[PDB]
């Protein structure tokens, strides 16, 4: 089965790391980094990787009940699986899938709903993924809220991400951190079961990423997010699951006002895409261009310079 | 690696006026360009990152410009304080760090006439082998001054030193100090000495000279 | 409250070695890289080295590849550059400057150096330390000469501190010799030109070699 | 070129009208209320219809730029694009695309950015689609917040939906009406350009609905959530663009386990589902089933009992 | 304080016709469908007719189709009934019930209706008017006995309402006559079969027949 | 049409116990069934709606379950206000509304014998051209009771009226009255009379009767 990419410009696909649409492609020099994450990971062949699922409005929520902790404006939830079914902390999975996969403190809203007569409430909260409450491979996380004495028990509970936040007397810019792993048991564990970190194997080419800007809800936070894979493709090469050919598939950029091939990558079996560029730069695009499968390479095609 | 050239080397404007300077690139280099400025014995201070944010804490009177190749910083009202050197810097060969070769912003002033003094050697000196003369210039603007001395009317273009002062604190004007550095072989066989001050803001060469 | 506050460098003779350090406090050291930078006197900034807060990633400058070797410890908080085979083309002032503000796990590899060291200064002459001497020089001016002194600086103050309106010291000039010399001069009227006595008051700390002078 | 419909399951899909996850299929009678929504409608050819677009977490968003209503806590925001581009209340459409369509208070989250110095703030914040003051052809929404003194002016304000309230001293259940559609430019003028209203144009056929659970956030409100398609079918009929072979087709919904056909349905050119079956049901499906497409039928094809 | 308060209703001749009423308030009436439905005395209910709040949508029972018109003023805020050629089959209670709470425009179309009227009686009888006639009935009890009496209802008491301890009034039956009949008793011990008197008090407002009796 | 059979018709209960209704329909109607309870004398009150879910201001002592066909109402713990009748409704065949057959939930009591009084006619009544007789049941359970008249030991099953009164709200026992009614043709050309009174928790048909 031939090999496809979608016909969808940057504009109208969406982050995979968080619910938020793409905004630019951006290519920037790996190093002193490790680009590791676990959302967005697919293969071409449909092989999701990590914490990858399929729908872009399940990434960085939550699902379960929650718990008042004495004396605190605290909420501690039990997690559930997507489907409200129970949770398997025993499952083949680094963390439930769409669990944030960078630290930072992210913002949104709980809300609840009571099965007897219908009633509902919603508070603000705050998750921070990089504390030691943060153990959500066992199920269990922690929520920084504005009421202690309004969520009930034994009640569907659901947490909605919105933004990120920096808290500080200073120390601007210095969370989140997408490329910083969360600990998802905590101080009592080592991730396991990881989507292999990437980095081109090719001096001179680097990384493309997708990227959007988080919202953000408090402070001096850092607000831009770069995914391996917009949502879309992700969703692509899941229902299409075309063989590879190869190691390396070339794409090439193109115009269709025009024709013309603004430029060409490397879209890796494993699942992310290269350029063959030296320094941070953000791509300047027209707004319909959409990217192309052309052939299937080998391991030593060179790239025209981006 | 990328070259950034700052153009002009040196601006002179009056405090309040408005300073635009340039940073170009050889290749572009997007958005990622960082504006510093340096007062003369301190580390480099950051006022823009991204070619157009501002730092935390810098004054709004900053603002930056540019994309790709074309870079310019702006300071909409120069305040006595911003009066420093100027350096761009790029980090496109990562992890280097590439700066440009500055640019210095100095105080505009009307002209002023170098007021010439010129002073003997001290005899306490013509006994440790060596002596040497001063031509001074103080309080004088623009900076540029060439002075030429003439033994027996005989340019020495072989033998001198130069050193010149900073802007004044209050009369925003540089003073020069010359230096003629012979033994007593050269010194007290000749005796016709000439000192050429050429300033712009004069009539003509101010010439104040000696005669051992 | 971020500071960074180097140590080390001074004088050495071509050939030596020297090594420069820099102290960090106020801030998570293992996540930001650091920069060592160096500027001639004058002249303009010059990359030097880099190291990666946790990559344990190195990088230097091609004029000083094979002679340099940066380090740090991220448990003492602390980076050192260890510095071989000097020579006059490394005379300059060094600074450590941090990547900053966004940590290195932020992805962000672009330009921004927002916190520096105060300076560090290394001089690679084979002359060795040697004190001042005074000339006396004669409404007009007159001043005090100094010359034949090595390192620097060089204080002078006129009428132990009473006289500054006028005082225009000159920074101190390199010569052939390998030692610097200087001059200050004061514009006085000739109405106290022997009413009041005119006292420069030289100081070269580097030898302890003080020196008060009248002049006339 | 063949028509295809993806092989995706229900709880893998997205909801059209609002940004969370589909949940379950559901049939009911229409009648007693108009089946005209904005959101979700798309012709199997591939033209968007109404206030329909790709990206699923822009449903029920809004971007500009905020302004502080005297002696309130409310605020009146000025309505950008997408892109963040100026709106043009001048477009052949109902509304900005992704605006709501149903009547009733949206709560979620308003956040602001400052392009100076990067500082965030983030508040809570409720939108009221059937008051005169939601004039979004016109450009011009309103917002009541908790503040009344954090919103700056001029810089770039966005609002992302969470769940829905009721507010009320009784009178339970009477709002969200997701069938009523707002007046896009207040109590000044009639909409425009609207999407056409769908029914069965078949006794006994009903149509089918992709039902999903808005959140609630105060009071006793109605949160449940039809959808003619999911917004995955939105996004492939776009990218396909196959041409109609005729004005229905034949969809056979499938158990993969054990290769068995549960029901039939038809897949209305003009974008929309119809089943034959008469009365309320909530269908019971096993979670793999998905749709398939087998053939194009005429306009007097008479369907299996559901 | 949402309400529906029926009228109309009452007494027809056999062939006749009726129109029922209902007032509502507390809610918005145009976003509520409304039914009618009947209830036979002693049997189930029956479903009767539907209109809906906007769309003008309106259905009826197969037993009362081209016989009844349904029909709701939205201005008015009233719903109305319009029942043509009756017969003793539609004689019930009838009510009007409101689809509620959730509003037509939220798409549910189950089962529920929250708020009812307070119900109408609509009797279908050739009969007229008349009044009652009570005779005597004679530890033991005895009581009183009413009999050729239409319509209802009618209230009995015992010693102007001062012997409430043992009154089991029978609930009416009608007869081949159309015209209804009654019982009440009560037991008392012999011992105050002569000391106390019995008077039982009889009460017909269809009629204003008044009637007391003592009994012995 | 679905149609809808609750069963049984008739349940008994202690105040206290556990009361289980069962709605069971046709064909399928999915989770769209509502429970109504009607007190005599008043409009249905709604209970349950979506076969599951508690209405607005409603006892949690009151428990639905059920989908597809098979349905259930459930009252935990019965109080005295909770005997009533008890109607399942569907809205399969919109916008129609079909309802069940009601289920009565009667108090449950012990066996009670009928204390049997028979009154003489009025004569007052003797000259109306009709005559009637009654015989009378008190203060009885269970409701079940066969009365049969006998004109000269000869059963009348052509002519007889009968009402009987509800559960007492104190004695939760009910109450029965007979009626004979002829005219004078046959009133006074009979003398013998026999009323049969067979209730459950007797001894043997207590036969109270007549002799003009």
């Amino acid at each position: 089965k031939p090999f496809t990419v979608p016909i969808l410009t940057v504009e109208e696909m969406t982050n995979s790391r968080f619910p938020i649409p793409l905004e630019k492609l951006f290519t920037g020099p790996s190093g002193a980094f490790v680009v590791q994450p676990q959302n967005g990971r697919c293969t071409t062949d449909g092989v999701l990787l990590g914490t990858t699922q399929l729908s872009p409005v399940n990434i960085c929520t939550f699902r379960g009940d929650v718990t008042h902790i004495a004396g605190t404006h605290n909420y501690t939830m039990n997690l559930a699986s997507q489907n409200w079914n129970n949770y398997d902390p025993t499952e083949e999975i680094p963390a439930p899938l769409g669990t944030p996969d960078f630290v930072g403190r992210i913002q949104g809203m709980l809300t609840q709903t009571t099965r007897g007569d219908g009633s509902t409430r919603g508070h603000k909260a705050t998750v921070s993924t990089g504390d030691v409450h943060f153990t959500p491979k066992l199920g269990s996380i922690q929520f920084n809220t504005d009421t202690n004495n309004d969520f009930e028990t034994g009640q569907n509970t659901k947490f909605t991400p919105v933004g990120v936040v920096q808290d500080g007397n200073g120390a601007h810019q210095n969370e989140p951190q997408q490329w910083v792993l969360p600990s998802y048991s905590g101080r009592t564990g080592h991730n396991v079961h990881l989507a292999p970190a990437v980095a081109p194997t090719f001096p001179g080419e680097q990384l493309l990423f997708f990227r959007s800007t988080m919202p953000g809800c408090s402070g001096y936070p850092n607000m831009n997010l770069d995914c391996l894979l917009p949502q879309e493709w992700v969703q692509h090469f899941y229902q299409e699951a075309a063989p590879a050919q190869s190691d390396v598939a070339l794409l090439r950029f193109v115009n269709p006002d025009t024709g013309r091939v603004l430029f060409e990558c490397k879209l890796h079996k494993s699942g992310y895409v290269t350029v063959a560029h030296t320094g941070q730069h953000d791509l300047v695009i027209p707004p319909n261009g959409y990217f192309r499968f052309d052939s299937w390479v080998n391991q030593f095609y060179t790239l025209a310079p981006m | 690696e990328i070259v950034l050239t700052q153009s002009p080397a040196s601006l002179s404007l009056s405090p309040g006026e408005r300073a635009t300077l340039s940073c170009k690139a050889s290749r572009s280099i997007s958005i990622y360009l960082a504006w510093y400025q340096q007062k003369p014995g301190q580390a480099p201070r950051l006022l823009i990152y991204d070619a157009s944010y501002r730092a935390i804490g810098i004054p709004a009177r900053f603002s930056g410009s540019g994309s790709g190749t074309d870079f310019t910083l702006t300071i909409s009202n120069l305040e006595p304080e911003d009066f420093a050197v100027y350096y761009c810097q790029h980090r496109s060969s990562w992890p280097a760090l590439t700066f440009g070769g500055g640019t210095k912003v100095e105080i505009k002033r009307t002209v002023a006439a170098p007021s010439v003094f010129i002073f003997p050697p001290s005899d306490e000196q013509l006994k440790s082998g060596t002596a040497s003369v001063v031509c001074l210039l103080n309080n004088f603007y623009p900076r540029e001054a060439k002075v030429q001395w003439k033994v027996d009317n005989a340019l020495q273009s072989g033998n001198s030193q130069e050193s010149v002062t900073e802007q004044d604190s209050k009369d925003s004007t540089y003073s020069l100090s010359s230096t003629l550095t012979l033994s007593k072989a050269d010194y007290e066989k000749h005796k016709v000495y000439a000192c050429e001050v050429t300033h712009q803001g004069l009539s003509s060469p101010v010439t104040k000279s000696f005669n051992r | 409250q971020v500071q960074l506050v180097q140590s080390g460098g001074g004088l050495v003779q071509p050939g030596g070695s020297l090594r420069l350090s820099c102290a960090a406090s106020g801030f998570a050291f293992s996540n930001h890289g650091m920069h060592w930078v160096r500027q001639a006197p004058g002249k303009g900034l010059e990359w030097l080295s880099y190291i990666s807060g946790s990559t344990g990633a190195i990088h230097y400058a091609n004029s000083v590849k094979g002679r340099f070797t940066i380090s740090r410890d991220n448990a003492r908080n602390s980076l050192d550059l260890q510095m071989n085979s000097l020579g006059d083309e490394d005379t300059a002032v060094y600074y450590c400057a941090r990547d900053g503000p966004r940590p290195d796990g932020t992805g962000y590899a672009g330009p921004s150096n927002d916190y520096w060291g105060q300076g560090t200064l290394v001089s690679v002459s084979s002359a060795s330390t040697k004190g001042p001497s005074v000339f006396p020089l004669a409404t007009a001016a007159l001043g005090c000469l100094v010359k034949d002194y090595f390192p620097e600086p060089v204080t002078v103050s006129w009428n132990s501190g009473a006289l500054t309106s006028g005082v225009h010291t000159f920074p101190a000039v390199l010569q052939s010799s390998g030692l610097y010399s200087l001059s200050s001069v004061v514009t006085v009227p000739s109405s106290s030109l022997g009413t009041q006595t005119y006292i420069c008051n030289v100081n070269h700390k580097p030898s302890n070699t003080k020196v008060d002078k009248k002049v006339e």
